[PDB]
């Protein structure tokens, strides 16, 4: 039904990938433009090591692949794009945009919020990983993920993910050890509840306000 | 803590009522606010000001004092000081 | 100049900074994108301890001010913008772009290009503080800013920034006393020479081989 | 080592010309390739993959051995092996 955002000059495609499947890996084309839908991708840097560096972690209506627009088909991705959840999204090959735009200059519009919300993420992030305190760093991103996918609940704000200590060290640039060491603190300090993987943040607002 | 999700913005929290509309801001430290507004279409969001959304409950704090109960005013008024104080 | 750029319907103007003055402080209205002509400007964050994080060191033509894409005149700034070095640039009230990008749909790529370039530059400011090793991250950060303000000089790369230790402690998360010791090996290490507060990296290529 | 501004991307350095157009690359990593021409308006940049690149210092390579001298070629070589082996 979204894919109202279809045409002629704008034929967009519809892929789902289970949980973990991988959208694009570096090295392949950059063809495609995407349109995150309905779930979480994270985007994220590979070295040699095999360490995996978590560049975004992108909520539905994040627009991604933004490499197509300055490149195209000819040069090669960086990121590994993967369906961090169960992933809906729309795909376009990106030579379709100028004629697209043209047709409904309002896909401009829409197209340029997208990309600037996409940099004050990014940002956010910086004022993440810019901290010193490493449990600064934690709360701070456990706040954007409570603001990009939390869910109310009894207690506050459930991070509707299902995280691993390993997912998060990678987001912030830390070690698995450093994370947990670092949630049994936020426990023990009566600041968060953790059931099944998922962390309930109790005060967002009022943790937020010890930030400014 | 009533709670409302922004398709661009993410989550939000609501700072106080109006009438019908309704006042909400960003969960991480406030940086936007908006001005919301439903209907059976129908939920709207205007972004404005921290200085025009300070105003806005301070009329509402006006209105409260004049035609509403204590408990309404002072609920809104802990807000308005954690909020904008 | 390169005024070209406007019209009547973007009736852009030109605004010069003398270093260190500031283009826009948080709580201004968003009312302005920006297109930085020459020089550099730092986007920060301040914190109540009046203490300071760079989010971004923007080169010439780089597009900022974005938050008024998405909320314009109605929504406050959240960073300062600073001149860095001298700067020129051009302004435009974002309400003007509607019917700007309508007449000449030329200027929605070339800004999509812009803001896709934001969120890529940004991208790799992430995986430079992603970095656990402090001198890794410091290196990362060097290579960033030779390819963003880099000279051709006998040596190697310059850095065309005169760069207080404090400065680029603020943009890897570091604190002045860590950079000046990093500093020091690399210099030891014989990687980078240090000459009137402009840092020379000798082989910027073979440097970033060892990071990927 | 030779050099070249980019107005979006920035530092470019030189792998290899080729007869007046040249290879470029993005300092960082080498994440981006350019193919760049000159001319009295005058200089444009192609974006090209890295394996059309690889492809293209090779064709150079096999163009050095048969027609230019061992220096040119053994310097060429030299900057296949430390940009793509
Ligand atoms: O959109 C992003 O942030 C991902 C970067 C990208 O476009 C790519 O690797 O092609
Ligand atoms: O353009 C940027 O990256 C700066 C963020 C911004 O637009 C703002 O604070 O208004």
């Amino acid at each position: 039904m979204f894919r109202e955002l279809g045409s002629g000059k704008l034929p967009l495609q519809i892929e789902q990938f289970e949980r973990g499947k991988t959208i694009f890996f570096p090295g392949d084309p950059a063809e495609r433009v995407y349109l995150l839908v309905k779930g979480a991708v994270k985007l994220s840097r590979v070295y040699e090591s095999g360490e995996e560096i978590t560049v975004a972690l992108l909520r539905e209506n994040s627009v991604f692949g933004v490499l197509s627009l300055l490149t195209g088909q000819r040069s090669d991705r960086f990121y590994h794009a993967v369906a961090f959840t169960p992933v809906q999204l729309f795909s376009v090959p990106i030579e379709f945009m100028q004629k697209a735009l043209i047709e409904r200059p309002e896909l401009a519009n829409v197209m340029l919020q997208g990309l600037s919300s996409r940099i004050l993420q990014t940002e956010m992030m910086i004022e993440t990983l810019a901290h010193r305190d490493m449990g600064s760093r934690l709360v701070s991103f456990l706040l954007i993920l409570c603001r990009d996918f939390g869910i109310p609940s009894p207690d506050g704000i459930t991070i509707d993910l299902k995280l691993s200590h390993q997912a998060i060290a990678e987001a912030i640039g830390s070690t698995r050890v450093t994370v947990t060491r670092l949630l049994g603190d936020l426990r023990e300090s009566k600041l968060i509840a953790i059931h099944k993987k998922r962390i309930t943040v109790f005060n967002p607002v009022a943790l937020s306000q010890q930030f400014s | 803590e009533n709670y409302l999700n922004h398709p661009t913005f993410g989550l939000l929290y609501q700072i106080c009522s109006f009438g019908d509309k309704e006042l909400f801001a960003t969960l991480y430290a406030q940086r936007l606010f908006f001005l919301v507004a439903f209907d059976a279409r129908g939920t709207r969001f205007e972004p404005i000001g921290r200085n025009e959304a300070r105003m806005l409950v301070d009329n509402r704090l006006r209105q409260l004092r004049r035609d509403a109960s204590l408990q309404e005013y002072n609920q809104l008024q802990q807000v308005f000081k954690q909020t904008f104080l």
